[PDB]
């Protein structure tokens, strides 16, 4: 079955770090390409970054470019995301998705409502 | 000698392509289309120009004087006239197709139906097969020359109105039609091309297709007129001049399928 | 609260997973170890229908083994007849985005659906001899996937509302809905005896339903990827199911598991539609590499390539006496295999 | 937000509790059934130019 | 045998009757060229259920245009149906960040493997609040893009008398941002074509008309070898 658990969170004072992890099984990890999404409270999904296969091409959103940072583990299954010099903006909840498919380049919902291979999430607050 | 040999060894490839090609042009399912009707046209005349034609050129190779009938030379030379007439005067009607499809995209479709494909198709060919197989038959200008070879050749000998006139027409029009044609769609080429970098191959393309044509075909006009003013041309070049208007079919089936993606995908 | 629930949640999974563990000795492999192969089978193009537009979503067979019926997106329904090739009716479509195709098995109805939220309903024995309307259906929110006819008055229909209906054309209105899924449901089988069917989703889970109360029995995970394609072996007691994993599978009703999986390297695009042959020992299977493929069911090995399309493979068909299989393409042709 | 749960759980219970029988059992049934009906395919086992309707 | 005679006659003739109606449908059906709208004042650009439907012509050429209605917002499995459409008019307003999703929308619109022959024309909607909001010193665009603080304005830009050069500025930047991902993957199959617009306008259908008229051409031009 194809469960994503993740983990680390919480309060963190602001200008502060923190990481977070996110620990997948039931597919072959190394065939999938990741990504992170925010919730916030009277808002909508909306994207942060991603990971190819490999590790190679790695992007990111533009309000947190050069702030936080993402990795990939494969021996381990395991994908982290470092978190650096926070703001009360950026409080909200985070979630570990991955594309519908396989050896693919693109994949369209992972920012919508009632999508399947999305985990429950972790809470983080800035204040 | 081996010189036949040569020029059998031509024949033989002739026959082979256009057969092979027309029925792959015939046979897959996606190559209906109506810009595709004309051009087996073109290809049939290269057969019909192979095989029709050249084996008595061949045989006049090979032995000195003309070894059948006296009363078949008229009807073969209508049919290297008509044969040959037909050959060019598709390549015009081709480029024609071309023009309407590139240089107005959006309303071909409404405007070229296959009845009118078939009009064109059957008003060239009785273009060529009259004005080929009527003068010739009721030998209207078949005057000026001084004498008949008395060996027997068969030959053609024509006065200056008819090569003035009848090669006049049948090469000197389609020609125009030919370069302007393919002008327009240079152009048209060069303005994409200069339009998508701001947000080359059709030189080399056009460049081939043209060469092979006027190369082959240029030379025997030019020399059929000084052989109507004067005789100074020495019998004997004028073979190995005409043999190149013979094996423009020989050349066609190599170019033209060889520049269209659709035919090479089929074709693979 | 949630977490509560939760936790009772992971505790009935754990129970379950337990439960299923614990009644799985030995595999299917290490029983059909010794049992003869079925050795290279070939089967020739001995047939082609032409006459599409555009590309063919969905077809289907008839009871006689005679007659299918093709719907395709230029907005047309076509009629064929396999033996002499030619064509009895063709409806045409009020709108042009179909996607699923039925005929009734008492041979006097047709079945249409698509990107329009209606279902409709042709009939074929008029007394002034015009194939029309008869009846429209329109309680969905989402497009038609499959349907399927179960007499000349009832009908199955699955859209991508994460819903399944049933209906009663006779009056026009939803007697039972079926609402389980969590992602588009994409195709359905009914079984043998008319009781029970399977369905397959967009969440790589199959789930059993019953027809008269309503509710469902089994929920099965074995995927990684979308379900595309479903079928019964022809028992009753069993199902393979595609995915686009590269993979397909085996399911049995009893033991709450899965079988036999059937995967190979070289295999790297998705599956389009399966089906069974009439004894339960070919599995065929559509794929987007331009290729069908003939598996061995008790042993999961290539038996066969079936290679003759020149695009992605829709649609896939087993006549019910074991004739022939008919496939179609994206290329606007159905080929007859035999 | 929370009746999902709650259907959820109930659902999972109505189906928990049901009845297994060995793998091994349904495989000889499987194995059974398509060694009885291997007389009746015509893809197994070819038929000649008479049975096919399709020459 | 009669009767097998007269069962194969009436076969035959209803095929015959079928088929000329067949290729009718065909002569017509080749000559409508169909568009996928997708995306945002939709409403004003289409006056200038599952699907709405419109038709129209221009210079006696005629067109279809869908739009989806009643649908979920989960694109994954109905947009493989708009294949071989000609056109997709994507529709995006210029001013959580919509711009950004609409980045990543077109980024997967573009590089999916089943869409790598269609061709996409750009609208970039909502000039007046493009230009209006920016003189005010909203930093919309410095914020959630940070490449944007060294942006040089290009060679050939073209505005319209009285345009101030910051929002000029603000307009080629999002156009490059969207022109960045198209050139990138796309190797001579398909190609993307911008059009700034306004709310009160009339040449959006020409705009339309010409965009096609070039997307043909260059297909044209493609199979012969010639481009
Ligand atoms: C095609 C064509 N046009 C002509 C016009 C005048 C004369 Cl005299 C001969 C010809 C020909 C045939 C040239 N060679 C093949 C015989």
């Amino acid at each position: 079955q194809v469960q994503l658990q993740e983990s680390g969170g919480g309060l963190v004072q602001p200008g502060g770090s923190l990481r977070l992890s996110c620990a997948a099984s039931g597919f072959t990890f190394s065939n999938y390409k990741m990504n992170w999404v925010r919730q916030a409270p009277g808002k909508g999904l909306e994207w942060v970054s991603d990971i190819s296969q490999s590790g190679a091409s790695i992007s990111y959103t533009g309000s947190v470019k050069g702030r936080f940072t993402i990795s990939r583990d494969n021996a381990k299954n395991t994908l982290y995301l470092q978190m650096n010099s926070l703001k009360p903006e950026d409080t909200a909840v985070y979630y570990c998705a991955r594309c519908p498919a396989p050896f693919t380049r693109d994949c369209f919902d992972v920012t919508s409502t009632t999508y399947a291979y999305r985990g429950q999430g972790t809470q983080v607050t800035v204040s | 000698g081996w010189v036949a040999a040569a020029l059998c060894v031509v024949i033989a490839l002739t026959a082979a392509a256009n057969s092979l090609l027309i029925a792959l042009i015939c046979t897959q399912p996606a190559l209906r289309n109506t810009s595709n009707f004309f051009l087996v046209s073109l290809f049939t005349s290269d057969l019909m120009v192979g095989l029709v034609v050249m084996p008595p050129a061949m045989l006049n190779a090979l032995y000195g004087r003309w070894v059948l009938a006296r009363g078949l030379c008229l009807l073969w030379t209508a049919f290297d006239v008509m044969c040959c007439s037909a050959s060019i005067l598709n390549l015009c009607l081709i480029s024609l197709d071309r023009y309407l499809l590139i240089l107005s995209p959006l309303r071909y479709k409404l405007r070229m139906t296959p009845l009118r494909a078939l009009a064109l198709v059957l008003g060239a060919w009785s273009l060529a097969a009259l004005a080929s197989f009527l003068p010739l038959l009721l030998g209207w200008h078949e005057l000026g020359h001084a004498r008949p070879p008395v060996p027997g050749q068969c030959r053609l000998l024509a006065s200056l109105p008819f090569v003035l006139v009848a090669s006049g027409l049948t090469f000197f029009l389609p020609s125009g039609a030919i370069c302007f044609t393919y002008c327009r769609i240079l152009l048209a080429a060069r303005k994409q091309a200069v339009q998508v970098a701001s947000l080359l191959k059709a030189s080399l393309t056009l460049g081939i297709l043209l060469g092979m044509f006027f190369v082959t075909w240029l030379p025997f006009f030019v020399a059929n007129i000084v052989q109507a003013v004067c005789d100074c041309i020495s019998p004997g070049l004028f073979d190995v001049l005409t043999w190149l208007g013979y094996c423009n079919s020989t050349m066609n089936p190599i170019i033209y399928p060889l520049f269209m993606r659709d035919f090479k995908r089929a074709l693979g | 609260e949630l977490d509560q629930l939760r936790q009772e949640a992971e505790q009935l999974k754990n129970q379950i997973r337990d439960a299923r563990k614990a009644c799985a000795d030995a595999t299917l492999s290490q029983i059909t170890n010794n049992i003869d192969p079925v050795g290279r089978i070939q089967m020739r193009t001995r047939r082609t229908l032409r006459g599409h537009l555009a590309k063919i979503y969905a077809m289907h067979w008839g009871t006689d083994s005679r007659l299918l019926v093709s719907a395709s997106q230029d907005g047309k329904l076509i009629i064929w007849d396999s033996y002499t090739t030619n064509k009895v009716h063709a409806i045409p479509l009020r709108s042009s985005w179909v996607m699923t195709c039925a005929y009734a098995p008492s041979g006097n109805y047709v079945a249409c659906g698509g990107l329009d939220n209606i279902c409709s309903i042709y009939n074929l024995k008029t007394r002034e001899g015009n194939v029309r309307v008869s009846r429209e259906l329109a309680g969905h929110t989402g497009y038609l996937s499959c349907c399927r006819f179960l007499d000349d008055n009832q009908i199955v229909t699955s859209s991508g509302d994460t819903t399944c209906a049933l209906w009663d054309i006779e009056t026009g209105q939803q007697t039972t809905t079926f609402t389980g899924h969590t992602g588009d449901v994409m195709s359905l089988s009914l079984a043998p005896d008319t009781r029970l069917f399977v369905s397959g989703a967009c969440d790589a889970s199959a789930k059993l339903w019953d027809v008269r109360e309503g509710m469902c029995r089994q929920t099965f995970t074995g995927h990684e990827s979308d379900i595309n394609a479903i079928c019964f072996f022809p028992n009753g007691n069993a199902f393979a199911t595609g995915s686009d994993d590269a993979t397909c599978r085996l399911f049995d009703l009893r033991a709450d598991q899965e079988l036999m999986t059937y995967s190979h390297d070289n295999i790297i695009c998705g599956i389009t539609s399966v089906s069974f042959s009439k004894s339960g020992r070919l599995l065929l299977a559509g794929y987007d590499d331009f290729n069908c493929n003939v598996w061995d069911a008790l042993k999961a090995d290539r038996a066969g390539v079936l290679a003759g399309h020149d695009n992605r493979v829709s649609c896939l068909g087993v006549t019910d006496d074991g004739m022939a299989v008919a496939t179609g393409s994206w290329d606007s042709f159905l080929k007859i295999w035999n | 937000s929370i009746a999902q749960a709650r259907k959820l759980v109930e659902q999972l219970k109505m189906e928990a509790n049901i009845d297994r029988i060995k793998v091994s059992k349904a495989a000889a049934d499987l194995m059974a059934y398509c060694e009885a009906h291997a007389k009746e395919d015509p893809l197994l086992t070819p038929v000649p130019a008479s049975e096919n309707p399709f020459r | 045998t009669e009767d097998q005679r007269n069962e194969e006659k009436a076969q035959r003739e209803a095929n015959k009757k079928i088929e000329k109606q067949l290729q009718k449908d065909k002569q017509v059906y080749r000559a409508t060229h169909r568009l996928l709208l997708l995306g945002s004042g939709k409403n004003t650009i289409v006056k200038q259920s599952g699907i709405f439907e419109t038709k129209f012509q221009v210079d006696k050429v005629n067109f279809h245009m869908f739009d989806v209605g009643a649908q979920r917002d989960e694109r994954r499995k109905w947009i493989q149906c708009f294949n071989d459409v000609t056109a997709i008019i994507f529709v995006v307003a210029s001013s959580t960040n919509r711009l950004q999703a609409a980045l990543k929308l077109f980024d997967s619109i573009w590089n999916n493997k089943w869409l790598r022959d269609t061709s996409v024309i750009l609208f970039l909607n909502k000039q007046d609040l493009l230009a209006e909001k920016v003189l005010a010193g909203k930093s919309k665009i410095e914020d959630y893009f940070p490449e944007f603080a060294r942006y040089t304005t290009p060679e050939d830009a073209t505005p319209e008398p009285g345009e101030d050069p910051r929002v000029t500025r603000a307009k080629y930047f999002i156009r490059d941002e969207f022109l960045r991902i198209s050139t990138a993957s796309g190797d001579g199959r398909h190609y993307c074509y911008p059009h700034f617009t306004c709310a009160v306008d009339t040449e959006n259908i020409r705009r339309v008309f010409n965009d096609c008229r070039d997307i043909i051409q260059r297909m044209h031009l493609r199979q012969y070898e010639l481009l």
